[PDB]
Parts: C-alpha cells; structure tokens; sequence
C-alpha cells in the first residue's frame, strides 16, 4: 500500500519531486521511509534512508523528507547520471512485512515533447469467425517514454483483458508502445463503441471503434 | 539472588517504541508492563509508545 | 511497630492505633507493614509524624 506516480520530466539542472503517498498502517505509524535509485539494467542503490539522511557516495542534489502518511524525494541539478527508477519503502504493520513503491521513471530530457500518434484497430472478421475478439491499440512518436493507458465502452473503463507493453526505444530515438484488449465477440457487438485512450505526461489522446 | 557480600547493582531498560503499532510488532498487541522487587524496592514501568524526533 | 503502621495498622501496631506522646522513639525492629508494600513519599509522611504529637 505505497503509491507513487509512474512518470515525472525534467531539464537538466532543475528541480523535481517524486511523492511517496502511504497510509496509516505504513507511514502513519512510526515507520521510517527509505529511497532507492535502479538505473537501467543495473540493481537498486540505496538512496535516502531515515527519510532524510544519505549514505556515502550521494550528492546532496538527493534531499527525502517525509511529512504525516507522505514522504517525497527532491532531485535538484538534474543529469544524465540520474535518469533512472525510483522506489520508495517502508515498514507496514497490518501485513507485518516491509513494502516498497511502484517506482517512478524519472526521465531527464534533452530532446523535444512529443506525444502520441494512437491508432486503434477493431476485431477483424476472420478472427470474429473463431469465436474471438482483440483491439489493437498503436502508439509511436512520443517523448518521454512513460504512458497511461485506458480501455472504455463507450462510458465505462476495463479493468481486465487489458494487456499493455512496455516502451522501448523506436529507431528514431522516441519511444514505442502498443496495448491489446481481449474480448468476447459478442461483447464487442452488444456496446456503442469503445475507446482506447493514453495519457501523456499532460495530455490524453484517444481513439474509437464501433461495430460495422 | 545476590549471593555476595558487596550489595549488588541490578541495571535493566525499557523500550518505549515510535508507535502503538511498532510496540505490537516486536512483543504484540496488548499493555506492556514490567514489574520489579526486592525486599525495599516496589516500582513498575510502562512504556511510553509515541511520536518523537 | 513501625511507625508508618500506626496508620495502616498490621498486629504489631494495634497498641498504639491512637498513640500520644511528646517523644516518639522508632526501632529498628519496626515494620510498617503486613501484608508486603510501601508508602510512597514514605520519609515525608514519616517527618510529619514524627512531629505529630
């Protein structure tokens, strides 16, 4: 029960924040919340401990704090050096067990915003004929590399048959990502319409199908 | 029991933990309290479980 | 009898539950109590009523 979010830009040099919201049986209670720093490929770090104080080897660019059921880490003079994963953790006590975060990809930029660039494909027919149904859900040419996405029916969100990709470098140095949504035919024909939409950083962009 | 001829120094501690919840996770759920005697001394000690610096 | 017993009043105090006396001489064979435990602030009780009359 730690929840942090997914994304968080930044240009070199300036100062960013990433919250670490808890509840009252993690950091309500007397536990301590600490940081870890994962770059790419390699394993975490450790980074602020005691919720402000930093082992050897840490700038003080690194700065934690933690106020009531909330901590939050400050990363000021931003570099290449530190685009990576962040992970906040701490002690719970109603699952008696320690916790950590869902991370945060802190992406440093040096390249323009752009966003997505969705293209959504319906079920084809000769899939329909199996007794089957996928929405296909495009998204290319988007900076940085970190999206939300959203499945609905026309009003209502879709929690399950939802499978989403992870974002991966495009040759054109941006970022890439597709979704697919798993369906019953019949499902896909008793709906108005469905929409695939994705969040960017501050932006969402949709798409739409309806049967035919 | 202090079997010597000197008198003896009995030294102990109390353990007052951040919280009501961190005092259940290392001796459980219920109030702690220790109890000491001798033949002149009658104390008791409760821990005090709350927020601090 | 101890004389912090003169209040409480165990066996040995039962002589002298409403004692009088310009003088009052303590033992050390006294003992305040009976069944086992103390007073607290015990010496300042005893100051008062040493000068109690």
């Amino acid at each position: 029960a730690l929840t942090q979010p997914p994304s968080v830009s930044g240009a070199p040099g300036q100062r960013v924040t990433i919250s670490c919201t808890g509840s009252s049986s993690n950091i309500g209670a007397g536990f301590d919340v600490h940081w870890y720093q994962q770059l790419p490929g390699t394993a975490p770090k450790l980074l602020i401990y005691g919720n402000s104080f930093r082992p050897s080897g840490v700038p003080d660019r690194f700065s934690g704090s933690k106020s009531g059921t909330s901590a939050s880490l400050a990363i000021a003079g931003l570099q290449a050096e530190d685009e990576a994963d962040y992970y906040c953790q701490s002690y719970d006590s109603s699952l008696s067990g320690v916790v950590f975060g869902g991370g945060t990809k802190l992406t440093v930029l040096g390249q323009p915003k752009a966003a997505p660039s969705v293209t959504l494909f319906p079920p084809s027919s000769e899939e329909l004929q199996a007794n089957k149904a996928t929405l296909v859900c495009l998204i290319s040419d988007f900076y940085p590399g970190a999206v939300t996405v959203a499945w609905k029916a026309d009003s209502s969100p879709v929690k399950a048959g939802v499978e989403t990709t992870t974002p991966s470098k495009q040759s054109n140095n941006k970022y890439a990502a597709s979704s697919y949504l798993s369906l019953t035919p019949e499902q896909w024909k008793s709906h108005r319409s469905y929409s695939c939409q994705v969040t960017h950083e501050g932006s969402t962009v949709e798409k739409t199908v309806a049967p035919t | 029991k202090n079997t010597r001829k000197s008198p003896a120094l009995i030294v102990w501690g109390i353990h007052h933990s951040v919280s009501t919840a961190e005092q259940t996770k290392l001796y459980g759920s219920g109030n702690k309290l220790v109890t000491v005697g001798s033949s002149n001394y009658q104390q008791s000690f409760v821990p005090s479980p709350g927020a601090r610096p | 009898c101890g004389l912090l017993g003169t209040i409480t009043g165990p066996p040995q105090c039962d002589q002298f539950l409403e004692f009088s006396a310009d003088l009052i001489i303590e033992r050390r064979e006294g003992s305040d109590v009976c069944y086992p435990g103390k007073f607290v602030n015990e010496e300042a009780l005893r100051q008062i009523l040493r000068e109690s009359g």
